[PDB]
């Protein structure tokens, strides 16, 4: 699974915490803004946001998924860019 | 942000519906949901159907939803206004939680009350000293209000 446990979407700019958990950069940043020093998954103490999960980003370049609203096959590294601009998404929101 | 997360949860609920609860928005206010929970088997609530109201905050999932029973229920951690004393709805909320997980936790609370950190002390007292009396009363309220 390449999903983020915070936003439930495909990971975007993944970041890995000290406790080993991986979130979108903006998701772990916003988590820590709201509940400082705490992992949003396992509640472990976190002295910082973490480091870019470059291994996960590399693996996502070769994975694909169908769009939840237009069924088009999209590369996981580009999924956030797709849902930002997909008319079926824009239409619903 | 919050709206897209709520929609995602609703879609995952429709794709794998749980065996013992249902939930969804009231009209097209996506931030106002209603849920049903079945009284758990081997509990005094067995056979009952309990209605809950859910209000999502606009910074969900970083703050918890507001969840309350609308069906009357006899339980040491739920009061006469339907308020629920449950740590994951307050200090132990985390952004990785979901409504699906909240509903499972509430079902577990019905199966296994927490009489040592109660919301209704008089009911916790009965639960701790006269468990069969608690069971009889809880069953009577289920028959009256949840069936
Ligand atoms: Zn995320
Ligand atoms: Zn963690
Ligand atoms: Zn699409």
């Amino acid at each position: 699974s390449f999903d983020c446990a915070v936003c439930l979407e495909v990971l975007h700019q993944p970041v890995r915490t000290r406790c080993g958990h991986v979130f979108c950069r903006s998701c772990i940043a916003t988590s820590l803004k709201n509940n400082k020093w705490t992992c949003p998954y396992c509640r472990a103490y976190l002295p910082s946001e973490g480091v870019p999960a470059t291994d996960v980003a590399k693996r996502m370049k070769s994975e694909y998924k169908n769009c939840a609203e237009c069924d088009t096959l999209v590369c996981l590294s580009e999924m956030r860019a797709h849902i930002r601009t997909c008319q079926k998404y824009i239409d619903k929101y | 942000m919050a709206l897209k997360r709520i929609h995602k949860e609703l879609n995952d609920l429709a794709r794998d519906p749980p065996a013992q609860s249902r939930a969804g928005p009231v009209g097209d206010d996506m931030f106002h949901w209603q849920a049903t929970i079945m009284g758990p088997n081997d509990s005094p609530y067995q056979g009952g159907v309990f209605f809950l109201t859910i209000h999502f905050p606009t910074d969900y999932p970083f703050k918890p939803p507001k969840v309350a029973f609308t069906t009357r229920i006899y339980h040491p951690n739920i009061n006469s206004n339907g308020s629920i004393k449950l740590d994951i709805l307050r200090s132990q909320w985390s952004p990785a939680l979901t409504i699906s997980k909240v509903l499972l936790s509430i079902s577990s609370l019905l199966s296994d009350p927490n009489p040592d950190d109660p919301l209704v002390p008089e009911i916790a007292r009965i639960y701790k000293t006269d468990r069969e009396k608690y069971n009889r009363i809880a069953r009577e309220w289920t028959q009256k209000y949840a069936m």
